[PDB]
């Protein structure tokens, strides 16, 4: 760009995969549906979602209470590394657990192949304007627009899945991640 | 000054700024590009096992800048992603300006015309400076 | 005012209602007696005060242990706000719910018609230290002298009163206040 | 520069500040006015629906100038409130200073006199910069 | 040192002995001992260790669940002060106590007359990293290298112990303990 | 400007240093001597209870410039340990620069000549800046 006769308009764009190839990072698909990774070569995945639909009853599943690690199964391979990435994204949500409400998980003898984390926020549910701390977590996280929208059920849910390439790696998610995390370990 | 490995950008071409133009990183707190800067340090000197950026990360990266462009995304208002940044360079001299970001709206970067003002007085500035030494 | 022939000394006062109308604020009657309130416009408020009189005893009571919702009646109008400034506060006060004493709460049968939360900041309760910890954080919330002064019993008490403006609004003490609540949700 | 709106001020006029005055703001890191100017810009920005002031508050309002006010208060130290700045303003040419904070002991504001050096210099470095352009 | 003409190279040297005297401050014999002291005229002192050995196993001994204060007998005259420095070096680690290993400590029927703290940093009994972090986390506080060394069993063991003068104060080591445990007391 | 007292130093000497080198504090976030400064005078006025150094050490100690100290430590790099530090005087004047820090590596001072361009540009650089004035 030719600014002036002796002057031009010049750019440098970064490339980040060095940097953040190792380390947790986070996608966006849409404003309810994101998905966090352990690192680039991982074959498994963690969706966090905002969903309208009660998957997880209390009458019928586990609470966490300082027991997360037992919502995977023992026979899973990659088991501590997804603990340790529920964690993650645990201290990612700025989650308080002596007050924020407290999550379920899937009971022992689920049928389903997938390990459940759900979060009620509905209105009402945790102390007033809990949905709302919770959504703008997920806008700064991920940067969705979740929360600049308009008293039905609500959830915040995190799965697991096989890694299908849904996104692209974000290295300001990366960024925003491993700020909530700083002092943990990450890179192997 | 510092000059940028190939594996650090995308364009495969040698860039390095000199001294002049990065020692405005310590007295600047809004710059995206020296915190990128120290990140892509860290990483070179950790290259050449443990990795400590989890420890460093405080330090390479400000938080409250990164909030800001978050906040900023979320209002729809221009915002830095950390991925592009502008400079005024003379072409003669090779003396350049410390490469501020470019900004984006609505998932597309901001157009030049977008932010002539910003261009012109730095461009102006540049040119100032010079005559001052 | 005139500093010499050409120079003058002006000055600016600032206005931060607008700034801090819809957000917790607190402000200090005296060095015992502070008050919070969760909006300008709440018709109630909630009272901190260190006093000598034990009010709430172990062996009647109950303690928060991550159940301070139930110290509120499920009746009041305004239950899931002033469960959340109950939570501003304890965060504010940088409470250490692993090693701090544990709080206690009214009886669900109590005849007093407030809820009541007490902390047991006695010599010897908990650690040492913990009371001139909690009298220096309230020192540094509500700007108090406390600290600065003077074995026998005392406790920290949080019950809810009604809004009589007891004291202006203080947008230092509503600074230090959401810094202690950063990225939590505020305004109406 | 920066021409504060009525409701921000209880003097009831049109005050706005040059360019010059407040690009001392990013040097400064102990001015309270630059902090105060940080909270107004951007409850500006938001009256013009969520409330995004816990996310910024660490980025508008210095977490350590605010402690160190507050330690200072409850030792009788004089300290900023956060409320009343002076700056001085040559009348003729309307060149000003950066506000500063006017300082509390005792729940009433500093007298001018307690602290004249502080705003002799003040008017003297002005009046020096004003000869050096 | 003379560097020119009329240019000289001059150094200080700083005394930090009257700043840090009264606080807690740690020290390293080697990259697995470190020694914690609440303040310089303490005639006891907590030892930090990575062992190899397992001491306290789960079937016979307690697990610290918000009860540290129960692993120092009640006799002990400085019974407050060893809790409160318990929770500095808690503080210090950066544990998570809803996500890291629980902590064990001895039984009250011990026959040992010193009070320990164990846990668990073995890989695979807590999620991935956990290990690595502990580790990176003592390299922080003590100035360790024990992170960057080469799956056997391993525990950070907390004990009690008489203070010997095992090392020289830090004033380093100082700054980072109390900045982990900033806004508490310190200082008698 | 600034005179330490007997008690903050080893060397039994008075040692004060002036207003001109002690105004780069505020510009520079990396130097360590401005926060063992900042210490020391938060500890004088402490002197002359409660002690409120836990409130204050995050705003007279800068953690992320430690945080790099530390970890430039625990990977053999040189590093400040925040106990000596080196300046360059003017012997005839009895000017001088801000203090900077003396590096150590494996538990024992870094050499003079292994940081001579540290100390030769800072010489030249006070040399520079009284012809500036
Ligand atoms: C993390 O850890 C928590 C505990 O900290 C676990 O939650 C507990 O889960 C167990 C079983 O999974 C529950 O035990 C069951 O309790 C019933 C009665 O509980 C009363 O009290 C609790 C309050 O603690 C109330 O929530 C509850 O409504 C009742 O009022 C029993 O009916 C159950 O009996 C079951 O076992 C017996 C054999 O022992 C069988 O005969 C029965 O048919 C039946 O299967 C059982 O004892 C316990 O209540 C839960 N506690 C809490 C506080 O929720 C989480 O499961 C754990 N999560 C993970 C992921 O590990
Ligand atoms: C997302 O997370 C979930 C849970 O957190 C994972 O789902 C679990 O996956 C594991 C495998 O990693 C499954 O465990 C395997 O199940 C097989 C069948 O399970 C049956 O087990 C008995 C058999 O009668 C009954 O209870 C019932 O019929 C079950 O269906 C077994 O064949 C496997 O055992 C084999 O391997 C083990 C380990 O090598 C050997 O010891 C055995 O001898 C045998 O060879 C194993 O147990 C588990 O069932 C799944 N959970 C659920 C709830 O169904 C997902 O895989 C995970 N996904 C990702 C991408 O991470
Ligand atoms: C937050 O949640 C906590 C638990 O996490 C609640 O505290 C519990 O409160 C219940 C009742 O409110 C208590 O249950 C009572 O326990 C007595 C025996 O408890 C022994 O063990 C506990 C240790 O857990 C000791 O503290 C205690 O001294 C005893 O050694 C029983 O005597 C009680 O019986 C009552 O109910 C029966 C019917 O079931 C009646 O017949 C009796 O007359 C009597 O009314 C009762 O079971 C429990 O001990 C408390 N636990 C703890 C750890 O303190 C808090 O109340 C709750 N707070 C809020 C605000 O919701
Ligand atoms: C500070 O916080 C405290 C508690 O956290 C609040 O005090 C409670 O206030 C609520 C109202 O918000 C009170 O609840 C009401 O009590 C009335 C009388 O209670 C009696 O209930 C039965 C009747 O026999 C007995 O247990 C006993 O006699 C009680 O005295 C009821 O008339 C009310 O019910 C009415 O309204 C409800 C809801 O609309 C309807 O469903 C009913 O049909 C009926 O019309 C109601 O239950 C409660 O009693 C108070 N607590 C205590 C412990 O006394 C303070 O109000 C609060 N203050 C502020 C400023 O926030
Ligand atoms: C901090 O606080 C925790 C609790 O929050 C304490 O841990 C408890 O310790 C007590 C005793 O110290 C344990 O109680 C014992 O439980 C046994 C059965 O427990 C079952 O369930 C637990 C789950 O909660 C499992 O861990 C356990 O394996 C069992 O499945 C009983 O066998 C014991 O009986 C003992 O007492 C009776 C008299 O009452 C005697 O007749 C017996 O011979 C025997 O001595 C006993 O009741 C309890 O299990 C522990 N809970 C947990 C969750 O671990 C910590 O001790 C405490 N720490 C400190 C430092 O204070
Ligand atoms: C590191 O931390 C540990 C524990 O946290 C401390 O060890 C404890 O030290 C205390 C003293 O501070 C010991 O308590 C004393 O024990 C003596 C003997 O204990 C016996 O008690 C009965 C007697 O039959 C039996 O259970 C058994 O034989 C025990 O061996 C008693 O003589 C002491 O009592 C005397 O003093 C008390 C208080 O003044 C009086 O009330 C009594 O009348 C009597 O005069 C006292 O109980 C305790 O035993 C130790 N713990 C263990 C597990 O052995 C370390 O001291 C501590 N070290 C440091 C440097 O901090
Ligand atoms: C998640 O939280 C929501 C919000 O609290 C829970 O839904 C609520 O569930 C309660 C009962 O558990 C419902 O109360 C019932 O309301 C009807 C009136 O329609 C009445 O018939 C019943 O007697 C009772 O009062 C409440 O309405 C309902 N709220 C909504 C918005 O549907 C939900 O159960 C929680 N889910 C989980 C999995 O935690
Ligand atoms: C708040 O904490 C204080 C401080 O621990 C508690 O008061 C203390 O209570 C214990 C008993 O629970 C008292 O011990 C008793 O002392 C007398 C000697 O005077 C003796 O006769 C008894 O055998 C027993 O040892 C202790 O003295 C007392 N401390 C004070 C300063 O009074 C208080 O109970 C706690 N209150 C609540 C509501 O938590
Ligand atoms: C940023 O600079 C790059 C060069 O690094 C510019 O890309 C070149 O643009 C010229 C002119 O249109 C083309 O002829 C070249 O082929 C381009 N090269 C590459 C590698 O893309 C690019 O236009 C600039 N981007 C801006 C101004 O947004
Ligand atoms: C910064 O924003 C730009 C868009 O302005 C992003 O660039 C796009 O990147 C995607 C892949 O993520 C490509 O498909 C698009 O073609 C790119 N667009 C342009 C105009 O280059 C960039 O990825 C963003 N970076 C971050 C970290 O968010
Ligand atoms: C800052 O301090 C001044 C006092 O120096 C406070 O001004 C007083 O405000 C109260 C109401 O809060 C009035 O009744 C007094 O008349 C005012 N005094 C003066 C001299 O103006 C001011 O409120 C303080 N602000 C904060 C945030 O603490
Ligand atoms: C900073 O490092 C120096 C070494 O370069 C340390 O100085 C040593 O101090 C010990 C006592 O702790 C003495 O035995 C040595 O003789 C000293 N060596 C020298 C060369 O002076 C100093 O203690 C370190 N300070 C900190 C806080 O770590
Ligand atoms: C944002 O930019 C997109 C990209 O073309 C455009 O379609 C859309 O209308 C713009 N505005 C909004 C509010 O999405
Ligand atoms: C972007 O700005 C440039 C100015 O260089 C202009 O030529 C171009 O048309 C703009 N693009 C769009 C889509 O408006
Ligand atoms: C503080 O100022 C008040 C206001 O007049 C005065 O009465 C008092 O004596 C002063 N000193 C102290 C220590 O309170
Ligand atoms: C306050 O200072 C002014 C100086 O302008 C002086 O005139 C006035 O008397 C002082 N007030 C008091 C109460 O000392
Ligand atoms: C570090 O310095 C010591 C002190 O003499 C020396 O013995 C040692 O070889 C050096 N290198 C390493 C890697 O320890
Ligand atoms: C340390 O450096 C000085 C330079 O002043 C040199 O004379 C001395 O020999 C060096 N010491 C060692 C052990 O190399």
């Amino acid at each position: 760009f030719r600014i002036g006769r002796s002057t031009e308009l010049q750019n440098i764009t970064f490339d980040m995969l060095k940097v953040f190839e190792d380390h947790p990072t986070s996608c966006m698909v849409n404003h309810s549906t994101y998905y966090v990774h352990e690192n680039k070569n991982a074959t498994w995945c963690l969706e966090v979602s905002v969903t309208d639909v009660t998957l997880l009853m209390a009458e019928h599943d586990r609470q966490v209470l300082n027991n997360l690690s037992n919502c995977v199964h023992p026979a899973v391979e990659h088991r501590s590394r997804m603990v340790g990435l529920l964690e993650w994204i645990f201290r990612a949500l700025k989650y308080d657990f002596n007050h924020d409400p407290t999550p379920l998980c899937q009971k022992q003898t689920s049928t389903v192949n997938e390990t459940r984390v759900q979060i009620n926020i509905t209105e009402g549910f945790g102390s007033h304007g809990f949905e709302d701390t919770i959504l703008q977590r997920l806008g700064v996280l991920f940067g969705s627009r979740i929360a600049f929208s308009n008293g039905k059920k609500r959830f915040l849910l995190i799965r697991n899945s096989t890694w299908k390439n849904q996104c692209e790696m974000n290295h300001v998610n990366s960024m925003h991640l491993m700020l909530a995390n700083a002092g943990r370990s990450s890179g192997s | 000054g510092y000059c940028l490995e190939r594996w650090m950008l995308v364009t495969s071409d040698l860039k390095c700024f000199g001294n002049t133009a990065l020692a405005k990183c310590n007295l600047d707190h809004d710059s995206e590009f020296c915190d990128m800067l120290k990140l892509f340090e860290f990483n070179k000197k950790a290259i050449e096992k443990v990795n400590l950026l989890t420890h460093s990360i405080n330090a390479l990266i400000s938080d409250n800048l990164l909030m800001k462009n978050r906040l900023k995304e979320l209002l729809n208002t221009p915002y830095c992603n950390y991925t592009k940044f502008w400079y005024v360079n003379h072409t003669a001299s090779g003396e350049h300006s410390l490469p501020r970001c470019w900004l984006v709206r609505n998932n597309s970067y901001l157009n030049e015309s977008e932010f002539r003002n910003d261009w012109i007085i730095e461009s102006d500035h540049l040119l100032s400076e010079m005559l001052n030494k």
